RNA sequence: CGGCUACCCACCCGACCCGUCUUGAAACACGGACCAAGGAGUCUAACACGUGCGCGAGUCGGGGGCUCGCACGAAAGCCGC
RNA sequence: GAGGGCGUGAAACCGUUAAGAGGUAAACGGGUGGGGUCCGCGCAGUCCGCCCGGAGGAUUCAACCCGGCGGCGGGUCCGG
């Protein structure tokens, strides 16, 4: 013997993408390319997001890809995603800011197109920007997920605010008996 | 994405003057994977069970 | 897919994936909730609270039918009706509003957000919260009640 | 002296065996072929000495001399005339090996090709008249 | 005679099939390598009149 | 009956055209252009094999 | 393209009613093509083989210029027997070779009213 | 469009014959057996190849005309050369290297024209 | 002349008969005379998590309707006041 | 070598022949040795592909140009 520490071989990570979408696969790539090429560490982790599955790749919202550019020093940079940017409702202005993303909505685009914006893709982002300058990278609100909510040390015993499991949330529904102080214990 | 002509041919083979624009059906995006993804899910719509 | 299956995989193995100490026969615990108070407790307690006793009182003969009002909100209160809409109304002419009415829409109540702009409108509805009747107020639109 | 192909250093094998399977001599029920015994009091898997050996990673061959036949090739089937002309570009490291349910009268004529684009053929003289 | 046979699919990957596979006919170089014959045949998707 | 990228199917009620993901998709145009290859390190094709 | 729904494709269904069928199916099931002057002269494609039927075999062990008259006609075998076409057993008995009258060219036909009548809805029919 | 083509028919194809060993393409035009990118005569949009002749004399060479696409009626030009092996090798070489049209592949049609002018003579 | 090998034999050394209840099996623990075929984690409903795809504050036709009668059509295509 | 429960015809088991062996019940793993069947080849005699200096022979292009169609490349983006 000479390891007398344990053996994890592999530390968490993930080489290739599990996705089999060849535009995808073009994209790491390229982008593989330019993370072993340009020591560019922008590159780097766009290709990391890349080789990021679906679900840890949440969708930006348009509100939101408005405000991380309304702060001061984002003028002209354009607004890289890797994921998709959505409608949202709740806007009524938009300015005349660069998209640069994977899979933007209809929507997303057709009020992009009519505020005066231009949306790009990846291989375009990359023959503008090779090392990424100019460029403000994005991600989206992940612990917001109705499964990031269920989630904690207990459901209830020091009340613990995470959301047990059940049908139909009312009365009559897990309600008596460590939700209240008069039938049983509380929590 | 260009849409180019092709023309359009007799029944003889020779070309004729007829140019019909290329829609853009040919120039959408081709995924090999979710094409068998929905054929495999349509060959299984597309049977009698079997033998109980 | 038999071919993607753990089984096909645990074949050769003698105890197939269960032990050969434990010898999981047919049901150890019992069936389904099975023990809700007396052995099971740690896990009907602490992954389910509230789920034994009585709450409150009993609606005989209740209906999911009489309390039907959905809630709209102030941002959703301006795309009920399209942009084109509210540029052409508001588009410097005069004092006049255009009226959004949620009831077409299939909405009864509207509930109180912020991100209101200063162009007024009249909101038509059964039901209205005091939050949203002062911003209404604030931005200077007039509040209809309808039946 | 047929086709004499490229450098082939000693192709070793680290054991030539093809491990046998355990009390397969005591049961003509258990075919020769190995299957990995799972007992909880087995010696094979206890691996004692004295006992047969388990066939693991460490008898993996060089990959420089990995599917190599004792002529220096490497095998490769072949049915008709187009996976014969298939081996034209590669025919001083891989040999073809026709298929056993190839008649005698296209055999001849594949072989007859393989002798024209000298594509070393592992039964040159069999299933002849 | 209850095993879950049939199996719906989304319209917009139904359609998203179709057009993928329209546009992947298009290409010379997946129809040769699906092996249909393209040797003597002229111009790609081939358009005939409406006497036909 | 699917249209372009511009104007929606018109025979169909709600479909359009799906989001392509790499517009100009030359790879080899791409890794080739000035504008990549202005921004690389250096070709490093070196082996540096195991000194005994 | 089989495209009525009210006839087989089935193997099994086929084959039962091929060997289960009665005397009169078995009649235009052993049926036999004509030679081509008598197909020439009559307008007609094939005729259904009886007793009287002068034959020349076209395939099998005895094959051409051996135009015989028939004398039995199995339809339970699917099998008819020529005068002409012989086989010696062990004992020097003479016997007739099975033959299927699909690999029969019937050369003369025998002539009755019935016939006649045959062979004008065959040419009514096929026009 | 080619690494599109290339992604889609480096598997699933009426080719790469992946039977117990190596991959062969055997790709109707085609310079070396094995199936990669490089060396690959349906994609590109420039191909080269030498096949044999049809008279027995003589190699012919299959060249991509590269300017018409999707009409493959036209879409290859072919020459047929019968010389006494060097001048026709020389012929190889400046058409490859004397033009743009593909600068890689020279030794896959070299190799393949002179293995080919070898099993031809005897 | 050369040849490892599912051929046979001899010699040196090691080597108790497999499977599982067990802390412990070669056990004076149990099953197994031998051989051929069959033979054991499947399917449905529901939930949770992870992954892949489509659309995305929306999403989904599984309920029906529309096409000319079609072998594959018990499929597929479409509805949108 | 399809002879009336008759296509194909394995294992357990039995009979004969051929080879080998036998006091530590038979059988096994590592290492060799001996014998036998079989395989590839000629066993003091088996290597190829290129260039150049020598010996005879028959050819026609190539070196340069005229004649010819087809393909690559870019400028006036010339005519569209
Ligand atoms: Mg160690
Ligand atoms: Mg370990
Ligand atoms: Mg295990
Ligand atoms: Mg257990
Ligand atoms: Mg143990
Ligand atoms: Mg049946
Ligand atoms: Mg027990
Ligand atoms: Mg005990
Ligand atoms: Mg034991
Ligand atoms: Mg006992
Ligand atoms: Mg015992
Ligand atoms: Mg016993
Ligand atoms: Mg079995
Ligand atoms: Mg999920
Ligand atoms: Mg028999
Ligand atoms: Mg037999
Ligand atoms: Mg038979
Ligand atoms: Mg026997
Ligand atoms: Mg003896």
């Amino acid at each position: 013997g000479v390891d007398i520490r344990h053996n994890k071989d592999r530390k968490v990570r993930r080489k290739e993408p599990k996705s089999q979408d060849i535009y995808l696969r073009l994209l790491v790539k390229l982008y593989r390319f330019l993370a072993r090429r340009t020591n560019s560490t922008f590159n780097q982790v766009v290709l990391k997001r890349l080789f990021m599955s679906r679900t840890n790749r949440p969708p930006l919202s348009l509100s939101r890809m408005i405000r991380k550019m309304k702060l001061p020093g984002r003028e002209n940079k354009t607004a890289v995603v890797v994921g998709t940017i959505t409608d949202d409702v709740r806007v009524q202005e938009v300015p005349k800011l660069k998209v640069c993303a994977l899979r933007v909505t209809s929507r997303a685009r057709s009020r992009i197109l009519r505020a005066g914006g231009k949306i790009l893709t990846f291989d375009q982002l990359a023959l503008d920007s090779p090392k990424g300058c100019g460029t403000v990278l994005l991600s989206g609100p992940r612990k917001g997920r109705e499964v990031y909510r269920h989630f904690g040390k207990a459901p209830g015993t020091p009340h613990s605010h995470t959301k047990p499991y059940v049908r139909s949330k009312g009365r009559k529904f897990e309600r008596a008996r460590g939700r209240r102080a008069s039938r049983g214990y509380k929590n | 994405c260009a849409r180019p002509l092709i023309s359009v041919y007799s029944e003889k083979g020779e070309s004729s003057g007829k140019n019909v624009t290329l829609p853009a059906v040919f120039k959408a995006p081709i995924r090999p994977d979710i094409v068998n993804f929905v054929h495999t899910n349509l060959r299984k719509n597309n049977r009698q069970p079997y033998a109980v | 897919p038999s071919r993607l299956r753990k089984t096909r995989k645990l074949r050769g193995h003698v105890s197939h994936g269960h032990g050969r100490i434990g010898k999981h026969r047919k049901h150890p615990g019992g069936r389904g909730n099975a023990g809700g108070l007396h052995h099971h407790r740690i896990n009907f307690d602490k992954y389910h609270p509230g789920y034994f006793g009585k709450v409150g009182m009993k609606h005989y003969h209740l209906k999911r039918n009489q309390s039907f009002c959905p809630t709209v909100n102030l941002d959703k209160l301006w795309t009920l009706v399209s942009e084109q809409t509210r540029v052409n109304a508001a588009k410097n002419k005069t004092g006049a509003a255009p009226i959004i009415d949620v009831v077409r829409s299939g909405y009864y109540k509207v509930l109180g957000k912020g991100k209101l702009p200063k162009q007024p409108v009249i909101v038509k509805a059964k039901f209205f919260s005091r939050r949203a009747e002062e911003k209404i107020k604030s931005v200077g639109g007039a509040c209809v009640l309808v039946a | 002296a047929a086709l004499r192909p490229l450098v082939k250093p000693k192709i070793v094998k680290k054991r030539t065996k093809k491990f046998i399977r355990h009390q397969s001599d005591r049961y003509v029920k258990i075919k020769r072929n190995w299957r990995k015994p799972r007992g909880i009091d087995n010696r094979v898997r206890r691996r004692f000495k004295g006992q047969i050996l388990m066939p693991n990673i460490g008898y993996g061959s060089n990959k420089k001399t990995k599917h190599m036949l004792p002529s220096g090739f490497r095998k490769f089937l072949v049915h008709n005339v187009k996976e014969l002309e298939v081996l034209l570009m590669c025919n001083k490291s891989y040999c073809a090996e026709i298929a056993h349910n190839v008649s005698s009268k296209n055999r001849k004529a594949i072989v007859e090709r393989a002798a024209q684009l000298a594509i070393r053929v592992t039964n040159p003289n069999a299933r002849l008249r | 005679t209850w095993r879950r046979w049939h199996r719906r699919v989304n319209t917009t990957q139904k359609r998203y099939a179709i057009c993928s596979a329209l546009a992947a006919s298009a290409l010379p170089a997946l129809v040769m390598s699906k092996g249909h014959r393209i040797e003597e045949v002229p111009e790609l998707p081939l358009v005939v009149e409406d006497k036909v | 009956l699917y249209g372009t990228w511009r104007k929606a199917a018109s025979l169909k009620s709600n479909y359009n055209l799906p989001m392509h993901k790499m517009i100009n998709t030359d790879l080899s145009r791409i890794l080739k252009s000035p504008e990549i290859q202005r921004a690389l390190r250096a070709p490093r094709k070196k082996i540096h094999r195991r000194v005994l | 393209m089989k495209f009525n729904p009210f006839v087989t494709s089935d193997r099994s269904k086929n084959r039962k009613r091929h060997f289960n069928a009665p005397s009169h199916i078995r009649r235009k099931i052993m049926s036999s093509p004509l030679s081509k002057e008598l197909r020439q002269k009559y307008n007609v494609r094939s005729m259904p083989i009886r007793k009287d039927d002068e034959v020349q075999v076209v395939r099998g062990h005895y094959k051409g210029q051996q135009i015989g008259k028939v004398v039995q006609v199995y339809r339970k075998k699917y099998v008819i027997y020529i005068e002409r076409v012989q086989r010696e057993k062990a004992n020097g008995t003479t016997v007739h070779v099975g033959i299927h009258p699909s690999k029969v060219v019937i050369t003369r036909l025998k002539l009755d009213k019935d016939r006649k009548k045959i062979l004008e809805r065959k040419a009514k029919s096929r026009q | 469009s080619a690494h599109l083509q290339w992604m889609v028919v480096r598997n699933c194809s009426s080719f790469l014959i992946k039977r117990n060993k190596q991959t062969y393409s055997t790709e109707p035009n085609n310079l070396k057996a094995r199936n990669s990118f490089r060396y690959n005569g349906l994609i590109h949009r420039k191909t080269v190849g030498v096949e044999p002749a049809a008279d027995g004399k003589g190699v012919v060479v299959v060249i991509k005309r590269r300017s018409g696409q999707r009409k493959p009626a036209t879409s290859y030009v072919r020459t047929t050369i019968n010389k006494n092996a060097r001048a026709t090798l020389s012929s190889i070489r400046h058409m490859i290297r004397k033009n743009k049209y593909r600068p890689d592949l020279r030794m896959a049609a070299i190799r393949r024209a002179s293995a080919i002018l070898r099993s031809q003579k005897p």
